[PDB]
RNA sequence: CACUAGGGUAACCGGUGACUGGGGCUAAGUCGUAACAAGGUAGCCGUACCGGAAGGUGCGGCUGGAAC
RNA sequence: GCAGUAAACGAUGAUUACUAGGAGUUUGCUCAAGCUUCACAGCGAAAGCGUUAAGUAAUCCACCUGGGGAG
RNA sequence: UCGCGUGAAGGAAGACAGUCUAAGGAUUGUAAACUUCUUUUAUACGGGAAUAGGCGAUACGAGUAUUGCAUUGAAUGUACCGUAAGAAACAGCAUCGGCUAACUCCUGCCAGCAGCGAUACGGAGGAUGCGAGCGUUAUCCGGAUUUAUUGGGUUUAAAGGGUGCGUAGGUUGUUCGGUAAGUCAGCGGUGGAGCGCUCAACGUUCAGCCUGCCGUUGAAACUGC
RNA sequence: UCCCAUUAGCUUGUUGGUGAGGUAACGGCUCACAAGGCGACGAUGGGUAGGGGAACUGAGAGGUUUAUCCCCCACACUG
């Protein structure tokens, strides 16, 4: 299943703009609900955190961090996290937000070494090729999100803009990766 | 009699087949005597197989099936013709081909 | 008397606890073995042999630093109501490899280091350290 | 145990602890602090206050007055080693670097206060805070370095 | 003990018995309303609503009504899974609600499955 | 020769039965106060006899008892 | 001649070896057996035990596995 | 059991609910306005699972051509219009535990425990888990060392027989030699990395244990004789 | 290779020898002297199970159970 629900409560429940930028980020900026802590309390808020700003739900969790403990396991978590396709295309810039990347791969627009892959949650290799499809480089949503954007701020997407495609160098280190999250809580939690 | 056959062991929608030697009263997936090989006919067939084994085997007198027939008669495990001694000591090489 | 070895270590622990310099006990060819063994290890001071009418004496004089014992714990493991065998790749490594592990072999009378090292097992008369 | 007289604190238990007069009940309020720089320093204390921050603050000061020295190296321990205190036993073993603490409690609070990283720590005795500390506690003192077991050998070259 | 002493008698494991043994390893039975009761509490001093019922598996027990509300009457059958109640001596099952002769909780919109109760 | 069938005596496994006795839990309605303080005759163990009831008494033993 | 029970108790099985001091007492002559209370190390949940261990060790036997029902 | 969807990016603080006559929660949530179709529907192309007369010639093996052959089956897959259009529940929120206002009742009730009969009962609003599932019951393991060889105990918590003699059995001071039953060693026999599933469960291959049993050679410190 | 001693003796072709017959084949398998054999390392008798690899589950010690799968055994309303 997928989230599919209000953003902004989350949002404002974690402090954090794991979305994106947003009014009620300033604006009203407290957890959510009309009445609105335990290291139980604080190590559920960064699992659910992380779960909330990847898309990811609790069995499939669980798989990645005991896969992750079978080959610091807090450590290699967060970039097998960081290794899904939503997660490549959005940081690609080829799409604006991880739904909209999410969306992007499950429709028919997204091809992994020149075959086309639909699972939004399909691991990638180093020196794999993503790119877009040959059918879908002519969208009107398509381009704004990469043309004009042209962040590239991550030592480890290439992105050859005269291809449209995109490779991975290697697995980027715990402390290149811009996500707030304290993984030795949850390998705590999950221990 | 003991037999060179396939017993289907794979999933449903691919089979894939252990090419094994078995009495002919032995259930298809159940007992069998040695394992000789494998078979695939889902790519474009790739075919695993004991040449030493199977020669001696086809000459004990195990009686192969229809599609192991075909197997053998692939992979040049039939050259016993070949390797009869028909007055002759030399070797022939057909794999080339 | 039961098991003279365990009595050899039953004395040498009392006499530790007690906080003695000198400990003397009836002689025997295995506790012979066993006192060179500490002492090439270097648990205790130094020993004597003194052959009697009886079977004769050892006296063993104890190591302590400048008022701990070098000695901290001995432990009997093969004991006459169940005793212990054991090879070369199954030998135990006591307090993870800082204590040592008194063996009886077919090559003689060693600790667990020598024994994997000429790869050879038996009797696990002791741990020490 | 050597004294070895900045460590933060963490507070273990606290406990309801009352009194019979005859006008009434009269009650306490103890806790139980042990202080430490994550290094190799740790320190208990009890104290026995009426109000809750009165009783952390005198056990704060307690621990901090109260302190030993643990010898330790990496985030491991050198041995296994195995402590009874009161109605409460605990031991403790080496494990993997990849590891972290494997236990929950006083023992982790214990062992976090001390600094160890990778340890399997297990408890025999009773649940009870005071002894289980204090076992721990016991059990990290008597834990003896390979320097240590090598000066009181001897040569350092035993292991081989 | 000594170890010739184990070598000759050995250790003896008892085994843990079943906490509803009248279900005969079931999860749940099928009975018929021998008396419909109620009874009282052992500091509590309610009027608590229980069914003798004698089921399939030649055995007579009691079993608890929970929720407000009971439709059942004598001679009715019932569904009997486990679980007891603490505050009663004897009764150590409940009836299924929205089983067989059984209705669910009228007018209920919380805790529904576990009164039988649909989606209004 | 034995598969059965038949009679009879013997076992074991089971039901039911005029009538007659323990135990558990819930109520507590009644009757006394045996134990907990030297609990108002110190207590307990064994044994025997005797009582609506807890119990009483005789003989020996113990302190898991005062008090001297 | 039966019977075979007890707070038949040190509520502490037998054997062997080792480990600190004080206060008395009996016999054999300062020494060794025995006999009882304070008391190191150690043990214990504590009361406490402590060379007559409930300390350190080894051998064999007896017994326990929540309370009633129930010896 | 695994995988996917029920939409993606912007849009200020509508009407209707609550808690306080305004403010706060629902809330960027709805409503329109811009794109996408995984998937459903209607159409077309549609694989794979299917491989098996002469020409040497030893006169027959055997090696080479041709022929039909799919229950699944519009089934994978590929492609074409016109549309967010067809697609979210269940449990619990006083402690253990993640999650709190108001109304009922003040028996009806609830509970795994501390128990409450309400930050515990019933509803309404919000919250927190999980999610095509969520809870209840039944069965089996671990924590339990609650049978303790590894790894428990017996003065007072359960637990030393009333005390001895003694049969079977268990254990055996020191030393010199033999043997080879226990023990030890050698030699034989036997029993993670890829690839394909669009990904994954799952299929499949090789590196890797065989450390159980048996045979056959040696060693003699310890136990036994 | 499961429990019960609130299951202590069991067996009379039962143990062995000679000969014969019978069987694919040795053999009390069967048929015509000596007497034995088996048991507190549990005979005999009673109750309950088909047995393994798997599978599940424990750091280990292990344990549980044979749902699918494979190997062996027994059976085809009852003799
Ligand atoms: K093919
Ligand atoms: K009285
Ligand atoms: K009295
Ligand atoms: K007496
Ligand atoms: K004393
Ligand atoms: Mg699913
Ligand atoms: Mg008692
Ligand atoms: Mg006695």
């Amino acid at each position: 299943a997928r989230y599919t629900g209000p953003k902004s409560k989350i949002a404002r429940k974690f402090g954090d703009p794991i979305f994106g930028a947003d009014k009620v980020l300033s604006k009203k900026n407290y957890p959510p609900g009309q009445h609105g802590t335990s290291e139980y309390g604080l190590q559920l808020r960064e699992k659910q955190k992380a779960k909330y700003t990847y898309g990811v739900l609790e069995k499939q969790f669980r798989h990645l961090f005991h896969r992750a403990q079978r080959a610091v396991t807090g450590e290699l978590l967060i970039q097998f996290l960081e290794a899904r396709l939503d997660n490549v295309v959005f940081r690609l810039g080829i799409a604006p937000t991880r739904s909209a990347a999410r969306q992007l791969v499950s429709h028919r627009h997204i091809t992994v070494d020149g075959s086309v892959v639909n699972i939004p949650s399909y691991s990638v290799k180093p020196g794999q090729v993503i790119g877009v499809r040959e059918r879908s480089k002519s969208l009107e949503v398509i381009a704004d999100a990469l043309t004009g954007f042209n962040h590239s701020k991550y030592p480890w997407m290439e992105w050859d803009q005269s291809s449209l495609s995109g490779k991975l160098l290697h697995m980027p280190d715990r402390t290149d990766i811009p996500e707030n999250i304290k993984e030795q809580l949850i390998v705590e939690l999950y221990s | 009699a003991t037999k060179i056959r396939l017993q289907r062991h794979g999933r449903k929608g691919y089979a894939f087949y252990k090419i094994v030697v078995a009495d002919s009263r032995a259930p298809r997936d159940g007992k069998f005597i040695e394992r000789i090989g494998s078979y695939n006919p889902n790519t474009n067939a790739t075919i695993d197989l004991n040449f030493e084994r199977a020669l001696y085997w086809i000459g004990v007198g195990a009686q192969p099936t229809d599609t192991a027939r075909n197997i053998l008669s692939r992979e040049g495990v039939l050259m016993m013709k070949h390797l009869l001694g028909g007055v002759k000591k030399g070797a022939f090489d057909q794999a080339a081909a | 008397m039961t098991d003279p070895i365990a009595d050899y270590l039953t004395r040498l622990r009392n006499a530790i606890m007690a906080g003695h310099r000198v400990v003397s006990v009836p002689a025997s060819n295995i506790k012979k073995e066993i006192t060179k063994i500490l002492f090439d290890k270097g648990y205790i001071l130094n020993y004597k042999f003194e052959e009697n009418d009886s079977q004769g004496i050892i006296k063993v004089a104890l190591k302590y630093d400048l008022k701990v014992n070098a000695i901290k714990k001995l432990k009997r493991v093969s004991r006459p109501g169940l005793r212990k065998y054991v090879g070369y790749r199954d030998m135990p490594r006591v307090l993870n490899g800082l204590g040592i592990a008194i063996v009886s072999t077919p090559r003689g009378v060693m600790t667990d280091k020598e024994a994997r090292e000429l790869k050879v097992g038996g009797e696990v008369l002791c741990y020490v350290y | 145990v050597y004294n070895r007289v900045e460590l933060k604190d963490r507070l273990v238990a606290i406990n309801r602890v009352t009194k019979v007069t005859k006008g009434g009940r009269t009650f306490t309020f103890a806790a139980i602090v042990v202080v430490g720089n994550e290094d190799g320093v740790i320190g208990w204390g009890l104290g026995k206050a009426g109000e809750v921050p009165a009783a952390i603050a005198k056990g704060v000061e307690a621990a901090k007055k109260n302190l030993i020295r643990v010898p330790v190296h990496n985030g491991t321990i050198p041995h296994e080693q195995a402590a009874s205190y009161g109605g409460a036993s605990v031991f403790l073993k080496p494990a993997t670097t990849g590891t972290g603490v494997k236990a929950g409690g006083a023992m982790r609070a214990v062992l976090d206060s001390v600094g160890v990283t990778d340890v399997l720590a297990k408890s025999k005795g009773s649940s009870n805070p005071h002894n289980l500390v204090k076992a721990t506690i016991q059990a990290l003192a008597e834990m003896r370095s390979p320097l240590m077991v090598a000066q009181n050998r001897g040569i350092s070259v035993e292991k081989v | 003990p000594t170890i010739q002493q184990l070598v000759r008698k050995g250790r003896e494991s008892f085994a843990d018995k079943s906490k509803s043994p009248a279900l005969n390893s079931c999860p749940q039975r099928r009975g018929v309303c021998v008396r419909v009761y109620t009874t009282t509490p052992k500091p509590n001093s309610a009027m608590r609503k229980v069914a003798r019922v004698r089921l399939t598996n030649s055995k007579e027990v009691n079993a608890y009504i929970p929720g407000e509300g009971h439709n059942l009457q004598e001679h009715s059958i019932v569904l009997v899974r486990g679980g007891r109640v603490k505050d009663l001596p004897g009764v150590r099952y409940h009836i299924v609600r929205g089983t067989l002769d059984t209705a669910g909780v009228n007018g209920r919109t919380q805790r529904r499955s576990k009164y039988g109760a649909k989606r209004p």
